């Protein structure tokens, strides 16, 4: 069945869950030709492929050699991400495999079912929430290996970083998901509310700054708040 | 020519005889069918007039026995029944005649209708797909489900008809998931047709039918199959020639034969839209095209 916010706390029980986001797999920038034509170029892509209990983050760098020679590329991006991660899936052991699938959008149900006809027992779900996870890519780090890529790679972080030490894998996945629509919405004041004391860094193997409990309450707070203000200035309210 | 006589007619009822329907009125004087084309397939339907709850039926080959019906008013249906004592058949069919009691088969001559719905059609294949070996007849009703849908109560009461799934490992190549998922030719061609059907013919039988156990009888199930048979045929990039001209005929007298009123519930518009408009042989089903646009344009 598909996901929404009644059954919203099934997500952080014991079955093992995997989201699915397809929205950076196909990346171009569009140009203008010698003749005056729009041409375009593709730029390296990934998978997002995220456990929301452990934060466990598998990005699959897709890179631009990829679509070489090929045509209808957004139909076969959603055939790509499907073969990755049945893939992913296959080099799981048993014991890790999930027990769902939930895929960001819903062109993505076939392929995936498809390619996952060897895992019947794997549901393949949409779901109702909106998830910003193509706000991934203004991640700093992840952008950056993203784009430093030269061939296929996959590439592993928590993307809780260590927050589940102190907060709930609830509580951290609407941290998260609060993060990524500030990015998503204003990408260059989120980031500047990130960034804006010198003196909280990013460890090597992070993410995000090393915050205090009470230093995300503010950031968080401000987080809100930009994205509210972006609202009011949409809607002229 | 032959007949099936009815014993009497106890409850008031619509009978069907292939593609034609009359009503017999409760213990009306009514001793069955006469003068009918002999042929290689036929079916008798029922829906009686106090409980229009379940249709049923019954297909037979007129060559494979004397067949006659009675009514069971233990069970409360018409059953079919064969006739192993010839000579006593005779002495029935030789006179209930006499007494003029039956309706006469009504076979204009300009009409080719039946063949058209059932050239593929056969009894042999007819008793594959229901299974009940002690008789030469097969009964079938509104309420029977597919093995197919079985799998997603009573097997022996099933349709047994060829499980067509585009979603399975029988429909899609390890390796070639996109191919075959966007392209069904594979599983077309060297699966259905040289695997389990063996040739077009027996393929074309089970679509056949399936549309008159869906159009006699309202069989869900039965829907669904024809259905996806013809959606698996217009969703090959790669068909026979031979087989896409006949598919066109096949359908169009489908689509001529379905009552007009029975479009919102016999059609799937999904599947005719995909199958006339967008599909691979969306160019080559001209004749069905013309027909469907100018009968049941809000369909589509
Ligand atoms: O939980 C941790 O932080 C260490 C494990 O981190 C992983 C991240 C992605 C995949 C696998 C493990």
């Amino acid at each position: 069945g598909a996901m929404n916010s009644s059954n919203y706390a099934e997500l952080f029980n014991n079955d093992i869950k995997l989201f699915v986001d397809d929205t950076n797999v196909y990346r171009v920038t569009v140009h203008k030709t010698f003749e005056g034509n729009v041409a375009t170029k593709a730029i390296n892509g990934c998978i997002f492929t995220l456990n929301p209990k452990t934060g466990h983050l598998f990005l699959k760098i897709i890179h631009t050699s990829v679509w070489a020679g090929q045509k209808r590329l957004s139909q076969l991006a959603k055939w790509k991400t499907a073969e990755e991660v049945s893939a992913l899936v296959r080099s799981l052991p048993k014991e890790e495999q999930p027990k769902q699938i939930i895929v960001t959008r819903k062109a993505m149900l076939d392929p995936l079912e498809v390619h996952m006809l060897d895992f019947p027992n794997i549901a393949i779900r949409p779901t109702e929430l909106r998830l910003p996870f193509s706000a991934a890519m203004s991640i700093d780090k992840l952008s950056d290996v993203v784009m430093k890529a030269t061939e296929p790679q996959m590439v592993l972080f928590n993307i809780y970083d260590d927050w589940l030490d102190r907060i709930s894998s609830y509580t951290a996945f609407s941290r998260l998901t609060l993060l990524l629509r500030a990015l998503k919405t204003n990408e260059e004041s989120a980031k500047m509310i990130l960034l804006s004391d010198p003196t909280i860094t990013i460890k090597s193997y992070h993410l995000w700054p090393s915050f205090t409990d009470e230093q995300w309450i503010t950031i968080e707070s401000q987080m809100r708040d930009l994205i509210l203000t972006e609202y009011g200035r949409k809607y002229n309210v | 020519m032959n007949t099936v006589p009815f014993t009497s007619a106890p409850i008031e009822v619509t009978i069907g005889i292939d593609q034609y329907s009359f009503n017999v009125k409760e213990n009306q004087p009514f001793h069955g069918i006469k003068d009918i084309p002999i042929g290689h397939v036929h079916v008798i339907h029922f829906q009686h007039a106090d409980n229009s709850s379940m249709r049923y039926g019954y297909w037979f080959d007129c060559r494979m026995g004397n067949f006659y019906i009675q009514y069971d008013p233990k069970d409360g249906l018409y059953k079919m029944m064969e006739e192993r004592d010839g000579a006593k058949f005779e002495n029935i069919v030789h006179n209930f005649k006499e007494r003029q009691m039956m309706v006469s088969y009504p076979k204009i001559d300009e009409d080719d209708t039946w063949y058209n719905l059932t050239e593929f059609v056969q009894m042999d294949k007819i008793r594959k797909i229901v299974r009940k070996d002690e008789n030469q007849f097969s009964y079938v009703d509104s309420s029977m489900t597919t093995v197919q849908e079985n799998e997603l109560s009573d097997p022996a009461h099933s349709l047994n008809y060829t499980v067509i799934n585009f979603k399975s490992r029988e429909a899609i190549r390890p390796g070639h998931e996109m191919e075959d998922f966007l392209d069904k030719s594979y599983y077309l061609n060297t699966v259905m047709l040289q695997g389990i059907f063996k040739n077009s013919s027996n393929y074309f039988g089970e679509l056949q039918f399936a549309f008159l156990n869906a159009m006699f009888f309202g069989n869900y199930g039965s829907s669904l199959q024809w259905h996806a048979m013809i959606e698996l045929i217009c969703s090959s990039a790669t068909v026979p020639k031979h087989m896409l001209d006949k598919l066109d005929e096949i359908l169009y007298y489908q689509i001529k034969t379905l009552p007009e009123q029975y479009s919102d519930i016999l059609l799937n518009e999904r599947v005719w839209n995909i199958c006339l408009y967008s599909s691979f042989q969306k160019n080559s089903l001209h004749n069905t095209e013309k027909i469907m646009e100018n009968k049941y344009p809000e369909l589509l």
